[PDB]
DNA sequence: GCATCCGTGAGTCGAGGAAGCACAATTTAACACTTTTGTCAAG
DNA sequence: CTTGACAAAAGTGTTAAATTGTGCTATACTGGGAGCCGTCACGGATGC
């Protein structure tokens, strides 16, 4: 059944129990932004 | 200040390019429409 | 350049190819205003210290 | 004309950061005395 | 607009330590040492 409408899905659905892992790649450790910051010594370009 | 960003200038990496080429005994010069030298170092490197 | 131009009339293709390659370098030096001896360094330029910090 | 050698090239982001010594010459740290501000009353 | 008095504060002259630079050793010594190693492609280069 559809929880939003209460009507069933028009076709039978493969439902079961499956083993799912949470991987070490998390968006918390990957989101990054920068307006200004440290610059390199010779080229004076932003660091990375 | 609420203003539009100004017109840019010559990058500092190109200045690094010229000086590194000069350290190889190569005379790299930037010229104008009339083939006259143009100083990209703002007079800071001319003796 | 004059000798190389005279040798450019040799019937052999290898001789003309060798003369042309030498003449191309000679023409480059003549047109540019450079001197061949400038290829040997008497004074070594030193890079500014901030580029080699 | 043909092996053989020498040189140059081979994707992008990210994340990982073992002598000593003596002696001379030179520089530097401490004072001690001026000369110069800085800050007061006096106007 | 000053006029003297003072009080630090920077400048100057010796002065010694502390640091730094240089010369010198007398039995006889007389040609180095790690390289060792799985691509493949092109263009070019005298060479023959």
């Amino acid at each position: 059944y559809d929880g939003r409408t209460g009507e069933p899905i028009e076709g039978p659905i493969v439902v079961g129990q499956m083993f799912i892992m949470k991987l070490y790649h998390m968006v918390e450790d990957k989101m990054h932004a920068r307006s200004t910051g440290p610059y390199s010594l010779i080229t004076q370009q932003p660091l990375g | 200040k609420g203003e539009d960003v100004p017109e840019p200038s010559v990058p500092e990496s190109f200045r690094v390019l010229v000086k590194e080429l000069q350290a190889l005994a190569l005379d790299v010069q930037t010229l104008d429409e009339k083939d006259n030298p143009v100083d990209i170092f703002e007079g800071l490197a001319s003796k | 350049e004059k000798e190389l131009l005279e040798e450019m009339k040799h019937p052999s293709r290898a001789r003309r190819a060798k003369a042309r390659k030498r003449l191309e370098v000679v023409r480059a030096f003549l047109d540019s205003g450079n001197r061949p001896e400038w290829m040997i360094l008497e004074a070594v330029p030193v890079l500014p210290p901030d580029l080699r910090p």
